DNA sequence: ATCGGATGTATATATCTGACACGTGCCTGGAGACTAGGGAGTAATCCCCTTGGCGGTTAAAACGCGGGGGACAGCGCGTACGTGCGTTTAAGCGGTGCTAGAGCTGTCTACGACCAATTGAGCGGCCTCGGCACCGGGATTCTCGAT
DNA sequence: ATCGAGAATCCCGGTGCCGAGGCCGCTCAATTGGTCGTAGACAGCTCTAGCACCGCTTAAACGCACGTACGCGCTGTCCCCCGCGTTTTAACCGCCAAGGGGATTACTCCCTAGTCTCCAGGCACGTGTCAGATATATACATCCGAT
């Protein structure tokens, strides 16, 4: 009885909204903790400038968005509308990032 | 051109010719730098900057704004045929992405 | 040549509509060479002084500005001792639609009010900025000793 | 006080005023434009240096800059940039 | 042969002369028709200064030519 | 409706205009004037003085510089100007 | 000590990123693979950044090092100097 | 009565043979004519060293081999065995050669 | 001394051989035209830079060194031909 | 060292040190070149050269030959992992490719 | 006539040091020349850039060390760094 | 699950030829000794900024459930492509001739590097007001269940 | 084909604040002048190989016929993401506080460019000879129709 949208018709709304704004899509503190963890793995007792963390976040955001766009293109090519891991492996294979 | 005026104004440019000359000379590019190179380099740089700024301002006007922000810069760069080709691998910070939804995905 | 007809139009327009306080023409048989005289505006300290200058028209015209230089001396920050002149119309923003009459009118407007942005002779510029009377009577002395 | 730092901010602002008479620009866009100018200049200068070394020469003449511009940029931008550079150097000579 | 000359005050006056008239004759006629002393008068045609020694025909002057007068005030 | 011969002349050449080119500011010029002012002038419309470099580059690639309607009107109703040159 | 932080990239974040990329329907195994590839990317960039910091006898990896590591990898970044 | 192999087997034999050798697979004269035609289109009255033509041929063959391998991988991703023009188009799109 | 439609010199068996070298079993009937277009694009993109290099040096003969330099600039280094 | 023999021999290397020093100095990389840099650079070049040469020699001995031809170098570079990453975007003239066929393409058993 | 410079005899010496029995053909030898030039140019360019990074003016040993660490992958980087350090230590005395 | 053809591929042996490994003349770059000064190492100081912590509040994350659309397997069709054979075409190899242009050498002149005095262009710091962020109310427009 | 209720999105008006644009003081790098060693522009010469042509094989390309297996559409099943509501958690903001190391300056010293002289290591050219390519004749693995 309550109004419920057809399945999928609100995903298009999210796509339209998120392709218009430019704010960061990943929370700050978890990303900072992950970056500090990896750096501590490489070298112990390291300090990070906040600008460096923001730049790393921007680069990761752009890389992930591009990879997902290519993966969706592959999924469409496969006569489907959903992305599954083999699409990501194929996309990373054609781009020459793994070989 | 007539002398007794700054080098940037002799060629009609606006970018700093002397600064470009210093950067070329002290940048470990070649042992000797000609006297015509900095003028040409400044001309090319200024032309490219003006070309990108025109499109950025046009997009900003289309968005009912009077201050260019990085989003307008990305919209101007990526919607141009040649500039996109030149800046193929460049990521503009806080630039977002172009609005694009695949034709198949739309409802029928 | 193509520029020859455009110069024919310029000379015809100058003849049919002579300007006020400026008169110009070809001193010699060669059409490219040119010369002009400008009389100081009434609302200026250049009363009673006439300024003569020569112009060289490039063989490629109207898309390239001609060279303009005073032969007479005067007290003015933009005017150099040898007659060198700095104006954006002359070299920076010269356009095909611009005419010699338009640049002469711009020169007259410059004579009405000196430009303090990027003067060619800056010492007399800060002298004028220090006080108006000094520039006034030095300009009167110059225009009554040489320009007259 | 802090050591003096160099930037292209004022020239970019002058060009912006020349193109759009009544359009402002934020600081982030200034940073982006400055980085873009630096990147393009470094690309062109490095290409010219390599080209001038490849002919066993020693001086970076305007010909090297012109050829580097003809190399890096796409076709139409290359043609326009070459025209602009030739015009600028011709005006500068006389 | 009728011609026109304009002065600094914006007034145009008519001169009936001949092309062979000397410049000194022209200045004498101007003084007669206006009362202005000759020494305060300077004549310019298309930027060319006129000297009393020569004549009008030396400048290839045609009919209904418009001239400019400059007042040379002795003192300022 | 049909433009007269007096207004058909070039805005710079002071003569007949051939192969019209229309700018974003709606200014018509002949190809000689346009090309020469591109390659040895400030690269802008001489009448309004604003940059047209982006439009020029856009329309040169696909050869969209000329305006068909005015050119064909001038050619059909004023042919002997073209016969002159 | 820091441990088990890759889960900080929660499921809604990855869903939002895919939505920006232009993704309508997401499967259930995408998230783990995305976390893995993201970890690979962070490791590969941070290695170069920390090496650049090491070479300068410094102890804080300022944003300049990150920018230059990205430039070396072929992923030039604007807006942070350079 | 005549003996003919099943469709596909001699294709595999060809694959095994051609991945063993290293010669050039495009006839030299037509390729040289094509190169000269392109050059004369660009700048008139040019002359070519033989080594330049050989280097161009090697580069072109290596690029085409790589593209075909990636195209086959893309087509296999689609539960097919053949290769079709859309496979080539997608393999070029992902690499960023055309975009 | 112009030349016409020399891309027809890229024979169907040659492209078939290239695909076999790449590891392709079954080929459709339309790959040949697309491959011909791709080859044209590649040759134009390389020859442009090669001719620019050989023109900047006031020469009338392209050399293998010019081609390898153009390829290295474009992003596909080639060994075995000097430089 | 002994400071009596040739510089390459004094460093205990085989690749040249004087030639590398000249190339660094005249190559317009920096105004000054340190006294120890060419030794390091020559050592690294020699190590990488020896690595590739050893792989090529083993590959050639596998194929029952006595000379390393381009195919042997191509095989040695591709079969190894690290060297393939170091030369990821390179193309070897007369090189060929590794022999492989996708599992789907093989005939049904 | 103008002579050409190459790393030929040096590569041949290295090969004879590693494999005393085998030889090397001419085309593979030119390939090896090109490879050595490529690696040299990459390492030196990275070192020069990094030297300019820190407002220095000279290329010392540690500059090349950091360039080698940056360019080559893990195991190759470690082995090459150890080899270079050993060589420079042997050279300094 | 073989079994027999029949095919292609692998393997052992003679041979001969041109490219590789080495020997030699020599000359041009590399090595050795000495000098000058500036670039870099080192110690000391300052203060900016990075790390660390606490409390609130709340938007964002986690969990559960109903279901409808999409993934995926199976069947049938016919059409496009593999495979083999005969025929036509131009690639490939050798041999010769010619010269346009690549490459090397000698002159010398004009373009660019170096150094000193100087001054105005460009940068650091302050301040202000307007363009943009934000909130509340209303008008507009896709969307889906129901006809 | 449609009508309508509920929900998301766009316009408009008012209020506020902080950062971008302009102004001032200042110091240092660009400017101008003059001098001087040399890079390359030009003319001239040599001689390499790139182009053009001709003739003879024969290997590769072409056109055609036939068959089959693979792409594609269609159907059915089922199951797994999606959309929504409710509850928990920790991100974010503002606040304070401490000291670590980045950034700067002054000092000194020793490492390297620059010059001159001298000489031997590598390059060009020439020559001998055997590794590999080729032809020929057997041996064996593999495929396909048929039991
Ligand atoms: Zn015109
Ligand atoms: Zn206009």
């Amino acid at each position: 009885k309550p109004h419920r949208y057809r399945p999928g018709t609100v995903a298009l709304r999210e796509i339209r909204r998120y392709q218009k704004s430019t704010e960061l899509l990943i929370r700050k503190l978890p990303f900072q903790r992950l970056v500090r963890e990896i750096a501590q793995d490489f070298k112990t007792d390291l300090r990070f400038q906040s600008s460096a963390v923001m730049a790393l976040q921007e680069a990761c955001e752009a890389y992930l968005v591009g990879l997902f766009e290519d993966t969706n293109l592959c999924a469409i090519h496969a006569k489907r509308v959903t992305i599954m891991p083999k699409d990501i492996q194929l996309a990373r294979r054609i781009r020459g990032e793994r070989a | 051109s007539a002398k007794a005026c700054t080098r940037s104004s002799r060629a009609g440019l606006q970018f700093p010719v002397g600064r470009v000359h210093r950067l070329l000379r002290k940048g470990n590019y070649s042992e000797r730098v000609g006297a015509g190179a900095p003028v040409y380099l400044a001309a090319v740089l200024e032309y490219l900057t003006a070309e990108i700024l025109e499109l950025a301002g046009n997009a900003a006007r289309d968005n009912k704004k009077t201050r260019i922000i990085p989003r307008h810069l990305q919209l101007a760069i990526r919607n141009d045929e040649e500039l996109n080709k030149l800046l193929g691998r460049v990521t503009i910070a806080q630039g977002g992405v172009l609005p694009n939804i695949q034709a198949v995905l739309l409802p029928k | 040549h193509m520029a020859l007809k455009r110069i024919n139009k310029e000379l015809s327009d100058l003849a049919r509509d002579p300007p006020a306080q400026i008169s110009a023409g070809p001193v010699g048989d060669d059409m490219f060479h040119w010369q002009a005289t400008i009389m100081g505006p009434n609302d200026s300290p250049y009363q009673g002084g006439v300024f003569f200058l020569t112009i060289h028209f490039p063989t490629d015209y109207p898309f390239k500005p001609p060279k303009v230089a005073f032969t007479t001396r005067i007290y003015h920050p933009n005017i150099n001792s040898n007659g060198s002149i700095c104006l954006d119309i002359l070299r920076s923003q010269w356009s095909p639609a611009l005419t010699i009459s338009k640049v002469l009118l711009s020169i007259a407007s410059l004579l009405d009010d000196p430009n303090p942005d990027d003067p060619k002779v800056p010492e007399i510029a800060r002298i004028y900025k220090t006080d108006r009377d000094k520039y006034n009577r030095i300009s009167r002395e110059w225009t009554q000793k040489y320009a007259m | 006080k802090r050591s003096r730092k160099e930037s292209y901010s004022i020239y970019v602002y002058k060009v912006l005023k020349q193109v759009h008479p009544d359009t402002g620009i934020s600081s982030k866009a200034m940073g982006i434009m400055n980085s873009f100018v630096n990147d393009i200049f470094e690309r062109i200068a490095g290409e010219a240096s390599r080209l001038a070394h490849y002919n066993k020469r020693s001086t970076i003449t305007s010909r090297e800059i012109q050829t580097a511009v003809r190399l890096l940029l796409p076709g139409e931008l290359a043609k326009h940039a070459v025209s602009e550079g030739t015009k600028a150097v011709t005006k500068y000579t006389s | 042969m009728q011609i026109f000359v304009k002065t600094l005050t914006g007034k145009t006056i008519t001169l009936e002369v001949e092309p062979s008239d000397t410049i000194e004759n022209v200045k004498a006629k101007i003084q007669d028709k206006e009362g202005i002393p000759p020494d305060q008068q300077r004549l310019i045609f298309a930027g060319k200064q006129l000297e009393d020694g020569r004549t009008l025909s030396d400048y290839n002057i045609q009919k209904e030519s418009t001239l400019h007068l400059v007042l040379r005030l002795r003192g300022g | 409706a049909i433009p007269s011969l007096s207004e058909c002349q070039c805005g710079i050449c002071m003569e007949i205009l051939v192969e019209p080119v229309t700018l974003p500011c709606n200014h018509t010029l002949c190809k000689p004037c346009f090309q020469s002012t591109v390659e040895k002038a400030s690269l802008c419309c001489p009448f309004c003085r604003r940059r047209v470099s982006s439009w020029t580059r856009y329309h040169t690639r696909r050869n969209s510089l000329v305006n068909v309607e005015l050119w064909t009107i001038i050619q059909k109703h004023y042919p002997r100007e073209c016969k002159l040159r | 000590v820091l441990r088990d932080n890759i889960q900080g990239i929660t499921k809604p974040a990855i869903r939002r990123l895919a939505r920006r990329g232009g993704v309508k329907r997401i499967s259930g195994l995408i998230y783990e693979e995305t976390r893995g590839v993201l970890k690979v990317f962070l490791e590969n960039v941070i290695r170069d950044a920390v090496t650049y910091t090491e070479h300068a006898k410094r102890k804080t990896v300022t944003a300049m090092d990150v920018v230059y590591a990205l430039k070396r990898q072929g992923r030039t970044l604007y807006g942070f100097g350079g």
